[PDB]
């Protein structure tokens, strides 16, 4: 998973100009606004040459855009279901919890190509409670193998384990 | 001979069919979750449509004594009618019996005639009543949908043995599955108070559920069983077929349509004449994704055309060729830009499609058979 | 007969309809993400507009007792009215009934009259209140929107018998959707402290959301049901239709318009008369992608016109003619084709269009029904 | 009666409004990228301007205790004051409150009286503070922009009731949008070191962003709502309208003006009086593509005039006349061409336009409504 680590580290090493370039391209394709294409090609291509493994292009593009919009310090041990469960536990158990849980459970139904806005609402709820960390490497690894059933099983189980305690 | 209709219809965001919890109906097809519309919903929405009003000659009711009184005018016979209805094994729970009864509306006058006169006795009249409900099958809707009625046995009169009270269905309607994945959505609604008060709160807060999808509809009609259901009335059977095609094309289920108004027309109709029924629902075992170079309806039509080509080439039989018509408004959507050969005739007008269907069916004209 | 009004309307960057999380309401149409305006927002904006001000006959509210007490003049007629409403099936919760009640405003005087009378027992007064509430369905907005009322039978007295209350709505409104794909945007704001202190930090810091899109709105009016719900007065129905068209043309939802002010008039309004309702929302299954030469609104009108042409030539029968009126401001945009006209009369005016639809519907004039 | 202002204003390369990163604020309109100045920024620039100095009555602060002590002048009340603020529903956090209080300054001294009454009960003092805070709305800025204030009740008090604290705004401001496509620009900068060394490097290296643009701005004011909000006063309302027009026509945002200095006056103002609010921002859906024979401002004003004339002749009403004033300095730009006359008066001076505007509302004079 060293390629994912290098990808995330290169994402943190980015300056503010190309970060704004990526911020302006939210919800867009890869075939327009050439500076975004050039920046993404510079970010992703050296991973394949040295490292045999590399994250998928759609997953990498989604992660880069989400990082540009929702800049978070990468820290090991801060997976998205755990933080979501910790947020969900300190909620009203009658009305707000079913709504936020429905917004979370919408995520484990789509493909990579349609997860942008359902992930952006989650990151907005995270930013509302002033988070300072997110495991981008673990999220990228989970998003890579999103079609395997034990991956979704562990995602839901980690959410429930963090919610219950 | 069987007439099979396959339709592709993209819908605006709406909730045309929903379960007990309010969520839109879904199903698991091909290992993937798709949106569904129940077949009985489509059948009822076609049956109770304005374009089928000239053919509605049957009522499926629970209160028959009310109809008896309303068709007898002013002479009091409601308790008597309830009693004779109870005698033929129907029970009675506060003016409505325990079962629904399917019967043509023309025979209520006969039931009123038997219930009015005191010349006959009670129990024999009950037997007579059975002989009217077992023979009230000359309705287009009974002929299409089909009826089965099994009365009670713990309160029968022992002299009211029933004849055969079933009608085989002449129309098979499938559940309208979706061509792509399911995308359920929640609409968070509020309902405000017209009179200001102290707080800024509103009268009610809730959430509704809706989804937008492209549906694949499948219908099948058995012409021989249809003309047997109406006892050889080929003219009336052709009238039912034409009116059914018009109503099925030009009507949508009326579920939450005052808040969504998804009155969308089909974007493609394929009408085939066969001897054995085939369903093209396996065209979308792989769900339809979206490419920027096309749209959802065009991709769905292309997938349907590819699977139709596969089916025709893999199950060709020289003994039974199949003749089909493809309809799209003003030929907006052809049967894929790859073959141009699965459609025997390309039609751009719905009325011309109905006329060609009727002419293939029996050589009749539409305006002849409309009355 | 059915009167259909289709609108193509481009809006400034605004947030006209949100949800519990403060994001603009969206949907998934044609397999892609679109920006959505709920139908309730459009209906409420139409109902409480200046053009509909003379026709606001009905009131839907939870505090009916306050209205009864205010109409009755004095103050002591409050708890008694609460008792009558509690015996009618409306359980109270902190000086407020649980359920909303929709009724015409003219019958509140009768309610004050019966409640003010002290010579009548509780149950019969409750029965008369229930009867006059069930029969108070004469209002243009109640006729357009319909009514539902299911009183709580577990709390009401067993001697109270309700008549029919449901009214069939004579109007359908669709959730407005964007013709093109949706591009949500996040606006970073802070609220500045107005006095100096120790730190240079602000007050609040937040990220609101907004988006701009061109919408396709759809309304349908049933003429016969409107006349029937208005107790057979055709002049009131004609005035209601004309005022509804005027209010739908020149009123926008008020959600967060103090900060965005997207008071944009529609750039296309088409009116059709036909016996079955159809929505042209499938004109934009494929999103409208802007090119370097054309614009958004003209491309949207062109695609809508192409789909209208395909429908009119594909679903046409001689036994049901269709007469359409297309309105663009001083003929800024043409619709019917690039060379043909599918609308029987292009109108460059709004009042002339209203006069034309009234004159077709009955020969009525705006100087008589109003 | 609604009074509306539509402004077309060119701007030399600057960074007037930013975001978290530092990029100029953009938006999408008509499928293309634009340059945007947020309406909150325009409202703040108008509110704290020189032409609005005589009307700045209200204050929005989280430091009400400091203002109370400053109006009082003695030390030991201040801590006591925050205790009072803890009982009305303002939980303090690190020497200041947790939420902003927006109220007129003229009532602040009355607040001091409450912390000058040592015989008052704590609950009674909290109730009086809540009442006087709820009643402090007699200022032009609060009337224009409105107020929503919701004190928390988690730890507030018992038997303390808050009156209605809500003012409906009489001012609507639309976000400015460029009348063309947006071309952002990146400026590479370094920070030279003042001391010689062994490497001749720089102290810092970085980037900035900027863009020049022709903006459309839209303001709307409801006259009756403003008069109702100002407690029936009309002279102060006329002063508010005149000062608002003069400030919005002559003030710019103060963001990165020490490095870009884009103090450009507008080259066209449309002032309209009508019964409904209309916004002509749909004119520039097709972006203005610059041709060689003219410039940005002329084509923008021409397209705006085209849309304005088409709207006026398209939504024409009989029982509601439309009176319009068109302003350009010394008639430098008319309403493009291809029209006879659209606005009633083509005024060439700003103060004459203000005088005509005050004359339309009934015939008030600027110098005598200055006295309010």
């Amino acid at each position: 998973n060293r390629g994912t680590v290098d990808f995330i580290a290169s994402l943190e090493n980015l300056k503010e100009g190309d970060l704004g370039i990526l911020r302006k391209l939210r919800g867009a394709r890869l075939d327009e606004k050439l500076p975004g294409f050039d920046l993404f090609s510079a970010l992703w291509w050296p991973l394949r040459q040295k490292n045999q493994r590399a994250p998928k292009r759609e997953v990498a593009w989604l992660i880069a855009k989400l990082f540009a919009e929702f800049r978070f310090e990468q820290r090991e041990g801060a997976t998205l279901p755990i933080l979501m469960g910790g947020i969900c536990r300190k909620l009203e158990p009658k009305k707000e919890l079913p709504r936020v849980l429905a917004r979370f459970d919408q995520l484990a139904s789509l493909d990579i190509m349609q997860m942008e806005e359902p992930l952006s609402v989650i990151m907005g709820i995270l930013r509302k409670h002033q988070q300072v960390c997110l495991d981008w490497v673990g999220l990228t690894d989970v998003l890579s193998f999103w079609e395997q059933e034990p991956v979704k099983r562990e995602w839901s189980d980690s959410f429930i384990k963090a919610y219950k305690i | 001979m069987l007439i099979e209709i396959h339709m592709i219809q993209n819908h605006s965001p709406a909730n045309l069919n929903r379960d007990d919890l309010g969520a839109p109906k879904t199903c698991y097809f091909g290992g993937v979750l798709r949106s569904r519309i129940s077949s009985q919903c489509i059948k009822r929405s076609i049956r109770t449509s304005n374009d089928f009003k000239a053919l509605l000659g049957g009522v499926r009711t629970r209160r028959l004594a009310d109809l008896i009184q309303q068709e007898a005018g002013e002479t009091e016979c409601w308790k008597k009618a309830q009693e004779i209805l109870n005698k033929c094994g129907f029970k009675n729970k506060d003016d409505n019996t325990k079962m629904l009864v399917f019967m043509s509306k023309d025979k209520i006058k006969d039931l009123a005639r038997i219930v009015l006169d005191n010349s006959l006795g009670l129990t024999e009249a009950a037997q007579q009543v059975a002989n009217v409900i077992a023979q009230a099958t000359l309705a287009p809707d009974i002929a299409l949908c089909g009826r089965m009625l099994e009365p009670n046995d713990k309160d029968k009169d022992k002299k009211v043995k029933w004849s055969n009270t079933t009608v085989e269905a002449a129309l098979q309607v499938a559940h309208a599955i979706s061509t792509h994945i399911a995308r359920p959505e929640i609409d968070y609604f509020v309902a405000a108070d017209d009179v200001p008060g102290e707080d800024a709160g509103a009268g009610h807060i809730g959430e509704s559920m809706f989804a937008s999808a492209c549906f694949y509809k499948y219908f099948s009609i058995d012409w021989e069983q249809l003309v047997k259901n109406l006892k050889g009335d080929t003219n009336l059977a052709a009238h039912t077929v034409g009116a059914f095609l018009l109503a099925a094309a030009k009507t949508n289920p009326s579920g939450k349509q005052n808040s969504f108004a998804a009155h969308n027309y089909p974007d493609g109709i394929l009408v085939e004449f066969k001897n054995s029924p085939i369903s093209y629902a396996n065209a979308f075992v792989r769900p339809v994704s979206v490419v920027k170079e096309s749209d959802l309806v065009e991709q769905s039509i292309g997938q349907l055309s590819n699977y139709v080509n596969d089916i025709r080439l893999g199950y060709y039989d020289e003994q039974s060729p199949v003749i089909g018509f493809w309809f799209s408004p003003n030929n907006r959507y052809p049967l894929g830009y790859k073959h141009s050969k699965l459609a025997s005739r390309n039609i751009g007008n719905l009325n011309e499609l109905v006329g060609a269907v009727l002419d293939y069916i029996g050589g009749f004209k539409w305006e002849e058979v409309q009355k």
